[PDB]
């Protein structure tokens, strides 16, 4: 009711300015897209594990991409920077987060305590504190409003591509979130319900199927290969019945666009 | 900015990590207040992590200014624009006289000005108490502390069931609602607002259940006429008394109507039907607002 449309533009107006650098990969010597796929998987695992809100995960996945715009970083390190941002993602995020040493823990002792609390510093520094990133997640759920009638096969299954988004870096970094959401949810409805990307959204966001079309046709393919990657973690959780089991719907074939 | 520019000046407050100190920047002149924070074998406290965030984000005229960040080894000092008091120390020195209706109104614009922009920003105060609304000499007032916030999703999903000081929580949060918003700011704003004109607290409960039922004396037992939904929450009980909702102008008698009708808004028991900051700054008790300085060093 009040506010929907003032967080919206709001949204729209930080996610250009939350935007991780498109090419920062060609600039790490020692890292590559291939260990940030393992890295955004393991943090899938991660959340499983502790039981972590999506959100959380879309939010730790952009303070890495901010934090290796600026920072290069050896692969050994990789899974450090990963850890403090789930870690300061979590503090953000969650009711309960949990402690340090779960953390540190399940870096299966790879880091100390001290390297886990120095990270989580380091990273505060280099993304100067700005913490409250609009992230994929935080679209989907604005655009679900405008279901007739609400489906929450529609609702899991738009979380579940919007999250398969996080792995690839490649093509992934070059689309902001409100897109990617707005693929995401017109590829969830379409494959459900048979439905298209409705008219009320694209009186909301100025977004037609032409200009998602993009990448819509990207996230298709994501789709169609999903058992296939190389990560998993992803699909396996979306099997569990708190996300409907879309994980076990089958991708259409083409798309019409 | 760093430390050595800065020359301390008096203790001002305790909140924790712990202390606020008043501050003169030495090239410059500014005043500033400067919040320590103690960095437990925990890290950054969420609640830092939260407040620097959020305040980063939120810069308005109502909304304490966050000027910077001194971040060392073991130390984190917040730097903030100084105010000369709270309106809780305000409160007190009108004890007997009272604070002019001019300065009331001109305070509660600002508030449900500084507060629209927080909600239009998708954040959550969630601690609105006279203590955490500072004033200056010009006539301002700002919302400040937020420790308590937090950013909030379109729509919510279950939050902190804690949250807001007792004297000033919303019925939503003590019935226990898994889902609250932006309500319970307003809710905390209107206790405010009757605190202001009748200078003590508008519902002093000592514990949850004393709170909901000073609520319920003075707005009335809400039935599904008024609330829908209300006898169904978590820590709705149907033995709770059934108390009838009394002449509202015996609420804060000095209010005459249009201020009554807005009080009346900010406290209507249903969220949905709660007024927001937004709709409230164009309400008919401001069409005679100004910004008095206030009437006291
Ligand atoms: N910018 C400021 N200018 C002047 N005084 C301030 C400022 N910030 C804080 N204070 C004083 O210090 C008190 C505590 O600061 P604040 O409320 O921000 O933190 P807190 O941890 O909630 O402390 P408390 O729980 O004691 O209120 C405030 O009530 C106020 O009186
Ligand atoms: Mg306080």
């Amino acid at each position: 009711p009040d506010y929907h449309e003032d967080i919206h533009t709001y949204l729209r107006e930080m996610e250009v300015k939350c935007k991780p650098k498109v090419g920062y990969m060609k600039k790490q010597p020692d890292i590559t897209n291939s260990m940030r796929a393992i890295l955004v998987d393991w943090l899938v695992e991660v959340g499983e594990e502790y039981k972590l809100q999506n959100e959380t995960l879309h939010l730790a996945v952009n303070y890495i991409d901010r934090f290796l715009s600026s920072m290069s970083v050896l692969r050994g390190k990789l899974q450090l920077v990963g850890t403090a941002a789930m870690l300061l993602a979590s503090k953000f995020e969650e009711i309960y987060p949990p402690e340090v040493a779960e953390f540190v823990y399940i870096t299966d002792d790879t880091y100390t305590k001290k390297q886990v609390l120095r990270m989580e510093h380091l990273v505060l520094k280099v993304l100067t504190f700005d913490l409250a990133a609009p992230t994929v997640n935080q679209f989907l759920t604005q655009y679900f409003l405008h279901q007739q009638p609400a489906n929450c096969k529609v609702e899991s299954l738009a979380m579940f591509l919007g999250e398969l988004s996080l792995i690839d870096a490649d093509p992934y970094l070059k689309y902001l979130p409100s897109v990617i959401a707005g693929a995401a949810f017109h590829l969830a409805l379409y494959t459900v319900t048979g439905q298209s990307w409705p008219e009320s959204l694209i009186r909301k966001t100025g977004y037609t199927l032409e200009s998602l079309k993009p990448c819509l046709m990207d996230l298709h393919q994501t789709y169609l290969k999903a058992p296939q990657h190389a990560q998993q973690s992803i699909r396996e959780k979306y099997k569990n019945s708190k996300y409907h089991g879309v994980s076990l719907l089958n991708p259409p074939e083409t798309l019409n666009l | 900015g760093s430390m050595e520019n800065f020359q301390k000046v008096e203790k001002i407050g305790e909140g924790t990590y712990g202390v606020v100190y008043k501050a003169r920047n030495k090239l410059t002149g500014e005043v500033v207040a400067l919040k320590k924070i103690r960095l437990e074998t925990e890290g950054v406290p969420s609640t830092a992590i939260r407040e620097i965030s959020l305040l980063k984000e939120l810069n308005h005229p109502n909304i304490v200014k966050l000027l910077d960040v001194i971040h060392t080894e073991n130390k984190l000092y917040l730097v903030f624009e100084f105010l000369s008091m709270d309106l809780k120390k305000f409160m007190d020195a009108s004890a007997l006289t009272g604070i002019p209706l001019p300065l009331i109104k001109s305070y509660l614009f600002q508030l449900l000005q500084g507060l629209a922009f927080c909600h239009s920003h998708r954040v959550l105060h969630r601690d609105l108490k006279p203590e955490n609304l500072l004033i200056n000499t010009e006539g301002a007032i700002k919302l400040a502390d937020f420790g308590l916030a937090r950013a909030f999703g379109v729509p919510v999903r279950t939050y902190t069931h804690e949250v807001v000081t007792l004297w000033y929580r919303a019925p939503e949060i003590l019935l226990g609602c898994k889902y609250y918003s932006t309500a319970v700011d307003i809710w905390s704003l209107g206790c405010i607002f009757a605190e202001m004109v009748t200078r003590r607290a508008l519902f002093p409960g000592d514990s949850e259940i004393d709170q909901l039922f000073r609520i319920f004396r003075t707005l009335g037992t809400p039935d599904e006429v008024v609330w829908p939904g209300v006898t169904s929450m978590p820590d709705y009980k149907p033995s709770f008394p059934k108390w009838a909702r009394q002449d509202f102008s015996k609420v804060v008698p000095p209010l005459d109507e249009d201020g009554r009708s807005l009080l009346s808004q900010m406290l209507h028991y249903d969220p949905n039907k709660r007024i927001s900051a937004k709709a409230a700054l164009a309400h008919p008790f401001f069409q005679d607002v100004t910004k008095p300085v206030p009437h006291l060093r």
